[PDB]
C-alpha cells in the first residue's frame, strides 16, 4: 500500500 | 465484473518448471487467498491460455472490507501454515529437493487490476523467499487496458517475466 514487497504468502502493497 | 476502484490482485511465480498463477485478496496488505485452488501451468504455457487464466485470478481477488474477515484472513499462524502448505506442496509436485531450489530461479510477477488498467509488475528477486518492486523502476512496468484479449495479457505477462531482477 508504492513499491511492493512479496514474502510469504503475503504483498504490502 | 470487475467494479469500479476496487482492486484485484494475482501474483505469478514462474520457474523454469513451472508458473503459478494465484489470486491474491486483501485490502493495502494482500495475500495469497486459500479459497482458490492453485492454477498451475505449464511453463510454457500458452499467451491465450496464461491470459484467461490472468484474467480470471484477477476476478477472483477479494477486497477484505470487512475488517474480522482481514485480521482472520491474515492470521499469523494461518498465514505462516497456508506459506508453508503451500512450499511444501509446489516441492513435491515438481521434485525440488529443497525450498531453495523451489526458489532460486523463481520470478515472480505482480498482476494488479484496478478501474481500466491492468499493471503487470516485474520484481526484484531480493532473497530466496522475497520479491521487490525496489529497484524495478515504473518505467518496467507492462500496462494493459483490462479488456486486452488473453493473449495481450498472457504476452504481456512474459514481457514482464523478462525484465524481473535477480541474485
Ligand atoms: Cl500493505
Amino acid at each position: 500500500s508504492a513499491k511492493e514487497y512479496a514474502l510469504s504468502g503475503r504483498e504490502l502493497t | 465484473a470487475f467494479n469500479k476502484d476496487q482492486d484485484y490482485w494475482a501474483n505469478i511465480f514462474v520457474t523454469p518448471d513451472f508458473l503459478s498463477v494465484e489470486t491474491y485478496s486483501g485490502l493495502g496488505m494482500t495475500g495469497r487467498d486459500p479459497l482458490f485452488s492453485p492454477r498451475l501451468l505449464q511453463p510454457d504455457v500458452d499467451d491465450k491460455s496464461l491470459g484467461e487464466e490472468i484474467l480470471q485470478a484477477l476476478s477472483d481477488s477479494r477486497t477484505l472490507d470487512v475488517l474480522e474477515e482481514r485480521v482472520a484472513f491474515f492470521d499469523l499462524e494461518k498465514s505462516k501454515e497456508q506459506y508453508a502448505a503451500w512450499i511444501a506442496t509446489l516441492m513435491e509436485k515438481y521434485g525440488y529437493r529443497t525450498k531453495r531450489a523451489l526458489f532460486k530461479n523463481m520470478k515472480k510477477v505482480g498482476i494488479h487490476l484496478v478501474n481500466d488498467v491492468i499493471t503487470i509488475r516485474p520484481s526484484f528477486h531480493e532473497k530466496l523467499e522475497a520479491w521487490s518492486g525496489n529497484r524495478i523502476n515504473e518505467s518496467d512496468y507492462v500496462v494493459l487496458p483490462a479488456d486486452s484479449s488473453p493473449t495481450e495479457i498472457g504476452s504481456g505477462l512474459r514481457l514482464a517475466l523478462s525484465r524481473c531482477k535477480g541474485t
